[PDB]
């Protein structure tokens, strides 16, 4: 009602459109705040194949902006805000803070390989990849490497930023592909 | 439900 | 490789 105005506010959506999503959600999860459990559930629904835990979890906690251990509707609809509407510098930024596990500021090439082998375990069984990628570890050797430009083992925003542009592959993982394609 | 389910999973990945 | 990309946008269809 006056929260609806506040999240209209705060979003790139329109209050019917803040609304929709929220009966949807709302119907999806009654309690109004979902956990990492019921988050891996919503994947494994998709990818029964795979084991999904992993990055289903790594997703859950960019969402899980204040680190409750829950997401709130208000986090919900504003992660769909940035990554469906927001420029493109914001859905860097979102995927930036996936990528950036420990949340420091930068990508290491650890928490890269975490990333990339979180979507392998989810997906990798129903793909078949270039034999010289056809690992978490040659693919990151190439792409890490490719965007440390300082070569100091520790991916800056901005490395990540002109490193997706330039090899929009990177992210393929994500909606930011079609952005940068 | 599968339908919202699908629906935000898009906007993050499809 | 696009393969992952390829894989969502069949596997998250609607
Ligand atoms: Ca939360
Ligand atoms: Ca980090
Ligand atoms: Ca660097
Ligand atoms: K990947």
């Amino acid at each position: 009602p006056e929260v609806v105005e506040e999240l209209t506010r705060k979003t790139y959506f329109t209050e019917k459109e803040v609304q929709q999503w929220y009966k949807g959600f709302i119907k999806d999860c009654p309690s109004g705040q979902l956990d990492a459990a019921g988050f891996q559930k919503i994947y494994k629904q998709f990818f029964p194949f795979g084991d999904p835990t992993k990055f289903a979890t790594f997703v859950f906690n960019v969402f899980d902006e204040n680190k409750d251990g829950r997401i709130e509707f208000s986090e919900f609809i504003q992660a769909l805000s940035v990554t469906s509407r927001g420029t493109l510098d914001e859905k860097l930024r979102w995927a930036f803070k996936l990528y950036d596990l420990d949340n420091d500021g930068y990508i290491t090439r650890n928490e890269m390989l975490d990333i990339v082998d979180a979507i392998y375990q989810m997906v990798g069984n129903t793909v078949e990849l270039p034999e010289e990628e056809n690992t978490p570890e040659k693919r990151v050797d190439r792409i890490f490497a490719m965007m440390d430009k300082n070569a100091d083992g520790k991916l800056t925003l901005q490395e990540f930023q002109e490193g997706s542009k330039a090899d929009p592959s990177i992210v393929q993982a994500l909606s930011l592909y079609d952005g940068l394609v | 439900n599968i339908e919202f389910r699908k629906a935000f999973l898009k906007i993050l990945h499809s």
